[PDB]
RNA sequence: AAAAUGGCAA
RNA sequence: GGCGACUUUCUGGUCUGUAACUGACGCUGAUGUGCGAAAGCGUGGGGAUCAAACAGGAUUAGAUACCCUGGUAGUCCACGCCGUAAACGAUGAGUGCUAAGUGUUAGGGGGCCCCUUAGUGCUGCAGCUAACGCAUUAAGCACUCCGCCUGGGGAGUACGACCGCAAGGUUGAAACUCAAAGGAAUUGACGGGGACCCGCACAAGCGGUGGAGCAUGUGGUUUAAUUCGAAGCAACGCGA
RNA sequence: GCGGGGUGGAGCAGCCUGGUAGCUCGUCGGGCUCAUAACCCGAAGGUCGUCGGUUCAAAUCCGGCCCCCGCAACCA
RNA sequence: CGCGGGGUGGAGCAGCCUGGUAGCUCGUCGGGCUCAUAACCCGAAGGUCGUCGGUUCAAAUCCGGCCCCCGCAACCA
């Protein structure tokens, strides 16, 4: 009943790192659309990660993304495990980020982000095991993927 | 204590239900057999033609132990695994020397079960 | 029986099989004869097969 | 897979 | 009714051609007399498969079902019995006549083609028909003979008879009761029918409601009165 | 005459061995549905037949009373 | 009274033998999916091995002690 695909939206480089991934975690922290709330949590808590990383932000942040997306997902159709699309898999990568953030227990945003980003470069991330458990129910799945 | 047989039959059989696969020698004795539900596929997963080819990978890797290093495949029932089965046989390094299909084919037999009414 | 041909891909082997099995019609058979239909219905099934062709 | 039923007149 | 491996023996019917012969010797057919799927019945035998009943398992509100695993009679043979099937082409038999096109089976005749005979299909005039349809394989047009019907239900029941080992079969009402039962076709609506398509319909997402306190409407209860109206979506911060 | 039982509205555990009320259904409130059924969610309801006894404490043990049930009731 | 056997998540059941390396299966508990239900799938928890000593690099593992349980003899006060 839809008549077909619908242009997806564009994001400005943020100007801090030149990244349009960066501009797209700040919108998914945001709420309320309270955006100078989001880029303040977002960039303090890069501070936060390269300082105890010892290492720059935006690289732990790629390799942090990069142990959180996934490769393949199971959808109903029973599931069948299905490729996940280049731009879905950066948008299960923030979105996890930023929800298993908010798991954690640490008293400020800003460290809760911080801590995730290192742990999810670390591959300990809560939403490093998420991507672990979509990747388990997969293959559990294989034989459904006809 | 080890069998040294190069040349076997590898008897593949294919049902909606689930897929056997057994390696045996050109005499005809079984060198060794997996199936599905051996591998732990359970309903549905039997049937589907990964569960095959995984019962084949299973039964050559014990075939290859026993020295096989050319197998014959027959075929037998409708199961849609037999396809994979056949194709994990050569992946397993298997030699596929010949396929036959041997499912059997009454000349107007024994009557058959009833259709279901659902 | 199929035989794989000397310097032949197993799947283009599987192919022939399988070309060889559906000219056999064995497959065919076997479906036919899973369940019992009534005498009368096979001569139906039979003529309508027929006028299908 | 399961999947019942619905006052009589107007 | 039925009849599907092959072989042999015994045996019935049909069709083409010819025109030897016979010379209307024909047609139908009450009553009779036989044959007659499957199930069933009796006696003796056999028993692989399948499978009423029966038993688990499952399903479900229940599940004396559907599905699954078993399973007895039966399914098979012989000889009796039963005598019915949507036993159907829901189309009695014999005969003659009335456009064509095309396929196929078994022939015959004459030049791959034509003609012709008996079947077996499809298509389609004239004509017929309430309509659907039928149409040289009539449901057209005619003649002979037989069977059968005359609203629905009660009821294929009751009684009686006959027949059957039995199951039952054949024959076959009435009192009473209703104003209708029906056939065909049309237009809608509908379908755990189909095809093609839409809408935040779903999916993919984001933020809520249902929980707390409070505001307000409503129901109910209460009251002298708690004014009346709104009531699934399309009443309920609605008239206000 | 001798045994058994009497537990939410119902049926049935707990009693042997004192401290502990369970299950299934019904019921009540909500949801689902056009509505009902089914289904789903939440909750309530039994002084344990009745009077006594014992015990720190009784459904639980012990003694009466009432109700109910089973068995026995024989020989001349 | 002797002989034989065993004691391991809530439970059953291995590694014991042939020391290093408590596994397995249900019961659980939370999720995913199922309209659903169930099933299936994913994650998590629960025995330090009957107990106590000895030996050993290291013992549930072996050797001993001890206890519990089971089976069989003993079953003519
Ligand atoms: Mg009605
Ligand atoms: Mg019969
Ligand atoms: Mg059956
Ligand atoms: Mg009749
Ligand atoms: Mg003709
Ligand atoms: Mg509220
Ligand atoms: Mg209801």
């Amino acid at each position: 009943p839809r008549k077909g695909s619908v242009p997806k939206r564009d994001v400005l480089p943020d100007p801090i790192h030149n990244s349009k991934l960066v501009t797209k975690l700040i919108n998914k922290i945001m709420l309320d659309g309270k955006r100078g709330t989001a880029q303040r949590i977002l960039y303090s808590a890069f501070d936060l990660v390269e300082q105890r990383s010892g290492r720059d932000a935006l690289e732990v942040f790629e390799e942090a993304i990069n142990n959180i997306m996934p490769v393949l997902e199971v959808k109903a159709r029973y599931q069948v495990p299905v490729e996940v699309r280049p731009e879905r898999r950066t948008t299960l990568g923030l979105r996890w980020l930023v929800n298993y953030a908010r798991l954690r227990g640490e008293k400020t945003m800003e460290d809760r982000l911080a801590n995730e980003i290192l742990d999810a470069a670390n591959n300990t991330g809560g939403a490093v095991k998420k991507r672990e458990d979509t990747h388990k129910m997969a293959e559990a799945n294989k034989a459904f993927a006809h | 204590v080890k069998k040294n047989i190069e040349n076997g039959v590898a008897h593949i059989r294919s049902t909606f239900n689930n897929t056997i696969v057994t390696i045996t020698d050109e005499f005809g004795n079984a060198l060794s057999w997996s199936s599905a539900g051996a591998l732990g596929f359970k309903g549905s997963k039997k049937s589907t033609p990964f569960a095959a080819q995984m019962a084949s990978e299973t039964a050559s890797k014990s075939a290859m132990e026993h020295g096989l290093k050319t197998v014959e495949v027959t075929v037998k029932g409708p199961g849609p695994g037999r396809e994979s089965a056949i194709r994990a046989l050569q992946s397993a390094g298997l030699e596929v020397t010949a396929i036959r299909d041997v499912t059997p084919v009454p000349h107007n037999g024994c009557r058959p079960p009833k259709r279901r009414r659902v | 029986k199929t035989v794989v041909r000397k310097n032949e891909s197993l799947e283009d082997a599987l192919r022939r099989f399988k070309r060889s099995v559906s000219k056999s019609g064995t497959i065919q058979e076997v479906r036919k004869r899973e369940f019992y239909e009534k005498p009368s219905v096979k001569r139906k099934k039979k003529s309508e097969a027929a006028r299908k062709r």
